């Protein structure tokens, strides 16, 4: 569930991972830098 | 075995689904319908609950 703040811009993603797994610290940066660079500014 | 006390019926049903998935019998409790399993499987069942 991705949400944007378009008027300083910001984004909020609510990810429900598959039961029985957990992304690592360098793995959350995946969705973080994906939704950040999918949004201008 | 009283692994958990007075679990809700939704939790019992979900564990029943996962138990149909695995193999361990998906039993009920005293008028509450809370899953019950053999003595050894409670460990791995609670591990599945954690997952």
């Amino acid at each position: 569930r991705v949400h944007l703040a378009m008027p300083s811009p910001s984004a909020s993603v609510t990810v429900t991972l598959e039961p029985g797994r957990a992304l690592d610290e360098g793995q959350i940066s995946a969705v973080v830098h994906l939704v950040s660079s999918a949004v201008a500014g | 075995r009283t692994l958990f006390s007075n679990l809700s019926d939704q939790d019992g049903g979900a564990i029943v689904a996962q138990l149909t998935q695995m193999n361990i019998p998906y039993r009920f409790a005293n008028g509450s319908g809370a899953i019950e399993v053999p003595a050894d499987k409670v460990h791995e069942l609670r591990l599945r609950l954690a997952q």
